């Protein structure tokens, strides 16, 4: 099971893509994924998943 | 890694002003913090480097 299914704990804060936030794709534990626009400071730089297709079919 | 390096860091009951290191869960690396010379919980290091060797990675 892909780590990048779950939303680190300590994020917060969303950022708009015009403050270079990027959007990916959680788990929410409700049966399906939601978006969450991460900022760039609390970024890893790791390839979370970018649409709601590949959350789905990899952490349901 | 130990689960005593989850910990935050703990100046303690006395009033020395000592700079120590803690490993900072949140950001993954070790950071200092003031130690007060009493009572150190184990999640606090003289040095960077032991810090890092104890709970970097183990």
């Amino acid at each position: 099971y892909n780590r990048l299914c779950i939303k680190p704990r300590d994020w917060i804060d969303e950022c708009d893509s015009n403050e270079g936030g990027e959007r990916a794709y959680f788990r929410n534990g409700k049966g399906g994924c939601d978006s969450f626009w991460i900022c760039p400071e609390d970024h890893t730089g790791a390839d979370y998943y970018s649409s709601y297709r590949d959350c789905f079919n990899a952490c349901i | 890694r130990p689960d005593f390096c989850l910990e935050p860091p703990y100046t303690g009951p006395c009033k020395a002003r000592i700079i120590r290191y803690f490993y900072n869960a949140k950001a993954g690396l070790c950071q200092t913090f003031v130690y007060g010379g009493c009572r150190a919980k184990r999640n606090n290091f003289k040095s960077a480097e032991d810090c890092m060797r104890t709970c970097g990675g183990a």
